[PDB]
């Protein structure tokens, strides 16, 4: 496994809205 | 990525001299720049002596 | 440059893969691509008697 480091910053990098019940 | 903590950063980061230096980047996988934004053009007001 | 003729090449050299494979190339120093050409619109001289 690999530690794949980001932003939050729309579109590149979008939480949707099913974040809070998967994890992952 | 310097001090360890992640592996690769696949996010929209600039590939810049100073980063450069300390990192590696691949080649760019998006060519961007700066740009002028305005508003849409909306139908004038018609003027007196139109 | 893979077969040692020549120390640098200064030339405007597209980035490939194919080519990558092989040596080593700079971050771009000219972003471009396709585009399309056509002739300039030509503004329409009016007639006298038109
Ligand atoms: C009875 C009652 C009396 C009535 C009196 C009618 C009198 C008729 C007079 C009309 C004069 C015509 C002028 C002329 O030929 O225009 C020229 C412009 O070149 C100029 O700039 C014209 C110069 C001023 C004209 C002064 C009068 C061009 O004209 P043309 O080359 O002939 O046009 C063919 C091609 N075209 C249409 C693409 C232009
Ligand atoms: O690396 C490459 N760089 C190239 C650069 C140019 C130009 F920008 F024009 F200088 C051109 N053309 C020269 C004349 O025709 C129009 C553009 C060809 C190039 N080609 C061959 P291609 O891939 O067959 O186009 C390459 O391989």
């Amino acid at each position: 496994t690999v530690v794949v480091t980001t932003i939050l910053e729309s579109p590149y990098v979008m939480m949707k809205k099913n974040h809070e019940m998967l994890e992952g | 990525l310097v001090y360890g903590k992640a592996d690769i950063a696949i996010a929209p980061l600039t590939i810049t001299l100073v980063r450069e230096e300390v990192i590696d980047f691949s080649k760019p996988f998006m060519s961007l720049g700066i740009s002028i934004m305005i508003k849409k053009p909306q139908k004038s007001k018609p003027g007196v002596f139109s």
